[PDB]
């Protein structure tokens, strides 16, 4: 009697996976270097993508944990008295305002939930519920966005998970301060429908299912081939 | 079956010269657990009973001169003599003892060049 | 360096069964002895091994149904029985013997079985 | 009251996180057919086994078909393979093999179904033989007959089912293991030869399906070895 | 022995009593008020959508590879269904699919018949995209190929990858059946409505794909019919469409 | 589980045995060649002796059968018309008159039972009861007849049964008719006591128990020797 | 009425004969102890077997004694013989041997008893082994151990008994016909050796008795071969 | 355990445990009225006839062969039994024989003691006969010989033919007992009256013979007794004699 | 010992008739390990040296004509002469060379009957 | 077809030793020779061989303790020593020699050793 409790959907898909690693400075520089942005999608981490693409429809809540590690950056006019750093983490729902640079107005919108995190404490966590117009997420979509056979093929507008933005609240007068963000994504209360056969050919694109024709398995020397064998001895003789 | 092919031709070199030879085999003979090669370097004196030189292709038999050395693993099996002689004329074979049948080598007569 | 002897060469006749004995000077615990065929045209060819202390007797597939093997541990002898002999079987048979599953360190003496039809 | 290790981020912990979007009334769910409660419901469906992947058919469907031919040969083998799912090159790509390859330990038995794709007027026999883990594969028909075997008649029946048993010392065996000449062997031997009336084609084909039985289970999830990419796409 | 099925009173089919694979376990059924977010009552056209739509017969030769139809586009011109796919906006239905092979007792073969839900297919040229003409024809059956295709805007028609990017041998996870000419010559599949929304537009979305793949090649003696005819029959069930009346009092 | 009915005493000591063969003439020759005489004793037929001497005491009746075959001897003046031959068989109990020649008076006694047998019919039969003074015949007697420890050792005891005398009755004037007598002796209702070991050395005397020292059994090659032979080859024989 | 075979003399018939001397009153019977009713009671008693007969002991009483040499006798053989009563040289003189030699067919079991005539301070072990008719005798202690055997410890028990079974295809086996490799063998082997304290003799003696068991029977009486004379004595 | 027996109030015998073999199964018994038809009635004088007569002791050595007595002649000149033997013409009796060895735990050997009824013996010279002197001494034990005997009127004394002509290994058919110095120490044999007539003269007739044959030789170390004593004790029972008074 | 009994009497037949005779042994004469029957057929010319005809009881001696053929397995050992002749006047021995004692048979003389 | 000869017939006497030689015309490797007793009443009886190449000298058990054998292989002469010569030991001694392991192929000539007391 062997238990079957580790192979359930929950115990299979509820593993935290580092899905995004980014870096962003604090002091003056090119504006696009002063904030970190990530669009939520389970289609760029190939291992997690192959785990997810084993089913057709999925329904889950999202738990996101952010790990931030910052150090001073070498240069002239260094600081000796930097009190403490504070980071702002922003979740933008689909259709909400999206900042185009640091020190923008969109960082003050009351509709986008924010977390103000000061270094030294435990990593910041949030949990997004199942937000969608439809009734489930679809890994595969065979159709078009518009009903007149025009638009991107295989793109469903219903599923969208938003964006995540990170910036330095501190306006640091002297010294550049580089920070590193690692995102940990994990579904909870996972429901899966319509199992599908797992993929065979390597992924080439993050938006299509395009592929190259690969072989079905690894070659063998002959049809009636069982290698290793046994040398003559106490048993084989 | 499990056979082997000896060198295409005999030594055909002068007396007193080192000889490097090969005995390719139709099947690999290296076993993972034993880490040993099941082939032996033979030596058949013309008119008398045979007697091998190296067994396991790495351990020189007690009574074998330092000149003869067996080498090679898997399908390849080679032999190296630092000095060829005239009075030790024989027909060198490479007989495996891995599995039935106990197939022998190909034949290599020490010819005359003098 | 321990010696080894067998029955010896005889001049036989066509369809004459010829057993070639082999004496012993060793121990009989998971050790073995068999024979070879020294023919200049046929190179070196074994025929069938006996396994004292193991009761395992096999043959080469080129002579199944032709040759058989018998032995006696107390008498310390081994015998190849031939049947339906041909005139081209004449070869120098060496009693190869080894105290090992995998080695050939003791060899025979020689035996000629040339016939005259 | 508190250890310094009480405040930490452990990647394998389950503590409820505060909600970021409350008062958001989620869309009610609907009954979509085809729900899955366990991945073991995926590993008990028959899939075709490429038994004929002889380095020239892996780029075609020819690998999926075992060819049986009619002639004077009587004692010749049909096919033969080693029964170690998840690591054997024959099974490692089917559904059973891949669901095994996600995990690290497994235990159970395997059902093999052979189907005869041939004429309705063909008649022959076969001597499907199985060898225990601690043995060598049979070399000729007689040795395979004296072991464990089954005489499959392609006249009375069109399909044959064979259930490999579960033999081991420990509770869970490994997926990748130094498993030499100690796993098992399944072979097929010609018993009589394929007979056809005037008009039926001489040659025929055999197909094989493999699935897991009801005792089957796995443990110690890990990463699959088939993925070979470390860069985020695009 | 034999039996007749007179659906729609205008179509009659004769089949022997055999086995039926009923989808994922659920028979097709009407959408109830619980599942509908829209309070508007869906109208039910059942007069002519509940009849047998026999498609063209296809020839299984010795060197064929496979075929796919895309549903629900295969019935674009077939009867009242073709009119109601155009005159409405939201549709929903299930299907019954018969596949039959007319072969004698001297032929050989083994077909696999599958109903793949939302079979997203990839392009031949890797970087580019596909077009709507490549994916499906209105009633003609597209086919796979044995070698790799090199088209610009065409689907990858390699049979041993099914175009879907997955090994073909693993396709048996989907609703499927096997046609072994030795014993069987008919497969029947009852496919319910599988989608993530209660109602979807007919023209935009291909609900699923019916695929027939011969795993064992056809073989016959020289003096015999060169091909095997395959006949496909489709019958919609439980068709529900949107309403076109003023809910608010007028 | 086999029956034991042929090893019993009655089925072991009730087999007719030819214990005496004699020849006697009719007309010519010395008188001692005109009759046949036999003293009944079980001490001259070695097989019957060895079977009887297996026990010590025996008690039995006697059934005696006489087989007589006669011819005409060669010579001159030979007979041509002799009708028939009639023989006389005479049982002489112990302590009875005994003839010393043919035509003697003792042949005509009224105490000796006689049988007159004409030749050609079935053989003459007779039965004598247990005639003894003691209560059982003794094969072995350790002692002497006289109380003074002198006499003959184990002899002249009570084990006396009688004599049998056969003669011709027809007086023959022409020719001589030679005849042959065969005696068949059997016990009936035998009872045996005190079993003894069977003898080993051959009998030497018809009245004693004397013997030569004889080996206990036959030779053998070795103490730990069974059949399994050795053939002499290249080995040490 | 009468065939010519009605008036004949058959030497194996029972017919009441005319009484020669009636009116004779026999002596009344008396009670003599030790009456025999059947000859099997003669065979059932125990008699000594001259095992050690080697062309020099049959003319002495050394024939009965089985030597058991003391010292470091590694694995030598104490004795060994073949069980065909009535023909074997050792069994053809005892009481059982003579009774069997009188008849022609026999069927039963033979009981062997070994007694150890030695000192009271001698200790050791012996291995008594029995090999059925269809097998070769053991040649060393190992093969004797692998078969049917009893370990007789002279220290604990001074007497051993072996009851040979009855194995044959037919009901009766002929008393006098040669059956090599079809008789059965008994062999004794040195287990440890004889260990004695200072003062006891270092050698001993073993005696053997052989007798028929309860289930024994004979048939077809005939004449014995041992007796030879054909002339009447004197 | 140890027991003492006092028969006739003039004898003592000490013995612990002895297995008894009673002849052929019948105990000695007085003659009953069924088989008595002689001139006069029997008499039963048992005053001093029932007691233990201890014969002389014999020395079992390394090179001894056997010993053998003839009864009732072995008690010809011993007490009231000898007196009644001389006086009365007829006789009848049974016997009880105790044989006891005196050996330590460092001596080894074996003995067969048999009682042979009517042991008729053979002469050394086959042609000639035996004499009363050789057939029995007064009460001493004549001994067998390892080799042949060369006398003229002397009994054959080869031990492996028992002096009777039969195998010595087949003497176990008679009443017998085995004495093994390893385990056993004494033998007791009860012999009833075995003869073909109810009464017979004792002087001329030798009822039976007592034989003691060592099958296994006596072996000992240098420092021990170079002999083992053997002692024989008899005790007649149910002794009858003819009456000597007018009817 | 190990011995054998010769035929009870001589041939006592007229010349020119094929004769089949037998020799019974007192113990087995087959070495089942080698399937060898250790016995041979003998003949001794009166006044000259003996000489065998068939050895191993299965193959005639080289130089002896085909008419003398010995056969037999186990204890029995028979022989057949296709044509008896008056110029083979001798004694026939059926001897067993199993081991010493190398005992002979009894002998079979060819007497005169013509 | 090679002959074989030996010493020669001497008319001996009782208690006079008679040493019977025997030459050879073959090799001395594992081959052997023996003798037979030609007597009309006693038939044929072997006496005793010795085996060159084996160092095994054996005698008949009826003659055990009576006869011996001594010979030298380099001498190629085979004695047959005999003791306690009686009157009935007269025989025609054949020196048989065999090159087979166990056979009686080749035979000698014959010698008369009849004695007169």
């Amino acid at each position: 009697y062997h238990s079957r409790t580790e192979s359930s959907i929950e115990n299979f898909l509820c593993r935290a996976a580092c899905v995004y690693i980014a870096t962003y400075a604090s002091a003056g520089g090119t504006p696009t270097e002063r904030y970190a942005s990530w669009r939520i999608n389970t289609r760029q981490m190939v291992q997690l993508r192959r785990k997810f693409e084993l089913f057709t429809y999925l329904r889950f809540d999202m738990e996101i944990t952010f790990v931030i590690t910052s150090t001073q950056d070498p240069g002239t006019q260094l600081a000796q008295d930097m009190p403490v750093l504070t980071h702002q983490i922003m979740y933008i729902p689909p259709g909400g305002p999206v900042p185009n640079s640091a020190t923008d107005f969109a960082w003050q919108s009351s509709t986008n939930p924010s977390i103000f995190w000061t270094e030294g404490c435990a990593p910041a966590r949030m949990s997004v519920p199942f937000i969608s117009i439809g009734n489930a997420y679809s890994n595969f979509y065979d159709g078009w966005s518009h009903f007149t056979q025009e638009g991107v093929y295989g793109f469903n507008s219903l599923n969208n998970m938003g964006h995540i933005y990170v910036r330095h609240v501190n306006e640091q007068s002297l010294g550049v301060s580089t920070s590193t963000l690692r995102v940990y994504f994990k579904p909870k209360h996972v429901r899966a429908w319509v199992p599908r056969p797992p993929r065979l050919s390597p992924y080439v694109k993050s938006s299509n299912v395009n592929f190259k024709p690969t072989a079905v398995t690894t070659e063998r020397k002959d049809i009636n081939d069982v290698g290793t064998l046994r040398p003559v001895g106490y048993t084989n003789h | 079956y499990i056979e082997a092919s000896q060198s295409p031709s005999s030594l055909a070199v002068s007396v007193g010269e080192k000889v490097t030879m090969s005995c390719k085999s139709s099947q690999s003979l290296l076993y993972s657990s034993n880490q040993k090669n099941y082939l032996a370097w033979f030596q058949q004196k013309p008119g008398q009973s045979p007697k091998l030189l190296i067994y396991w292709a790495s351990t020189r038999e007690s009574g074998v001169p330092d000149r003869f050395t067996g080498s090679g693993s898997g399908t390849d099996f080679t032999l190296t003599i630092s000095s060829v002689k005239a009075e030790d004329l024989a027909v060198y074979y490479c007989q495996q003892y891995y599995s039935y049948p106990y197939t022998f080598g190909g034949g290599t007569k020490l010819k005359i060049k003098r | 360096e321990v010696q080894l002897q067998q029955s010896g060469p005889e001049l036989a006749r066509p369809w004459a069964s010829v057993k070639i004995s082999c004496q012993a000077f060793y121990t009989f615990s998971n050790y073995g002895m068999q024979w070879v065929k020294q023919s200049p045209g046929q190179g070196l060819e074994w025929i069938g091994p006996f396994y004292p202390g193991n009761a395992d007797t096999s043959y080469n597939q080129k002579f199944k149904g032709k040759a058989t093997l018998t032995a006696d541990k107390s008498s310390s002898t081994a015998y190849m029985q031939f049947s339906s002999l041909t005139s081209e079987d004449s070869a120098v048979y060496y009693c190869a013997r080894v105290v090992a599953t995998t080695d050939f360190d003791y060899w025979g003496q020689g035996t000629t079985v040339t016939v005259s039809s | 009251m508190l250890t310094p290790g009480s405040n930490q981020f452990l990647t394998s912990d389950d503590f409820q996180s505060p909600s970021a979007m409350p008062q958001f009334d989620v869309t009610p769910e609907m009954k979509i057919p085809g729900e899955v409660h366990n991945l073991m419901e995926i590993a008990e469906v028959d899939s075709v086994v490429p038994v004929n992947n002889t380095k020239e058919n892996i780029n075609s469907m020819e690998a999926y078909r075992i060819p049986v031919t009619g002639g004077d040969q009587l004692h010749t083998q049909v096919f033969g393979f080693q029964m170690q799912p998840g690591l054997n090159s024959v099974f490692k790509r089917t559904l059973l093999g891949e669901i095994l390859n996600y995990y690290a330990h497994w235990s159970g038995s395997v059902k093999l179904t052979f189907v005869f794709c041939g004429s309705a007027m063909a008649t022959g026999k076969f001597l499907l033989a199985y060898s225990p883990p601690g043995a060598s594969p049979p070399q000729n028909r007689k040795q395979a007959m004296l072991g464990t075997h089954v005489i499959w008649d392609v006249g009375l029946q069109s399909s044959c089912v064979l259930c490999i048993p579960w033999i081991s010392q420990t509770h869970y065996r490994l997926v990748q293991q130094d498993e030499y000449t100690s796993a098992g062997y399944v072979t097929c031997w010609y018993q009589t030869g394929l007979i056809v009336p005037p008009g039926a084609p001489p040659s025929c084909t055999i197909l094989c399906f493999a699935s897991a039985c009801n005792d089957f289970s796995v443990r110690n999830l890990r990463d699959t070895p088939f993925i070979e990419q470390t860069q985020l796409l695009q | 022995r034999v039996r007749s099925i007179t659906l729609g009173n205008s179509t009659i089919t004769t089949q022997e009593c055999a086995n039926v694979v009923v989808g994922y376990g659920v028979w097709p059924s009407y959408l109830q008020d619980n599942e509908a977010t829209a309070e508007d009552q869906p109208t039910q056209p059942d007069v002519a959508t509940c009849r047998f739509y026999t498609l063209d017969s296809i020839q299984w030769q010795k060197e064929s590879d496979g075929w796919w139809w895309k549903f629900p586009e295969a019935l674009k011109n077939m009867g009242l269904f073709g009119q109601n796919m155009e005159y409405h906006y939201l549709g929903r239905s299930g299907y019954t699919i018969h596949v039959q092979c007319n072969a004698s007792k001297f032929h050989q073969g083994c077909l696999l018949v599958v109903c793949v839900p939302e079979a997203e297919m990839g392009c031949s040229d890797v970087e580019r995209e596909v077009v709507a003409a490549s994916l499906s024809s209105e009633d003609t059956a597209k086919s796979f190929s044995r070698t790799e295709s090199n088209g610009q805007h065409t689907v990858q028609t390699v049979v041993y990858n099914a175009g879907m990017g997955v090994g073909v041998g693993n396709l048996t996870i989907f609703p499927h059946q096997w046609i072994n000419l030795r014993t069987n010559n008919s497969a029947t599949i009852v496919m319910p409505y599988i989608n993530s929304v209660p109602m979807d537009n007919m023209f935009r979305h291909y609900n699923f794909t019916l695929m027939i793949i011969p795993f064992a090649k056809l073989e016959y003696t020289e003096q015999a019919s060169n091909y095997v005819p395959i006949t496909v029959t489709v019958a919609p069930m439980c068709a529900e469409y949107n309403g076109l009346r003023l809910a608010s009092h007028q």
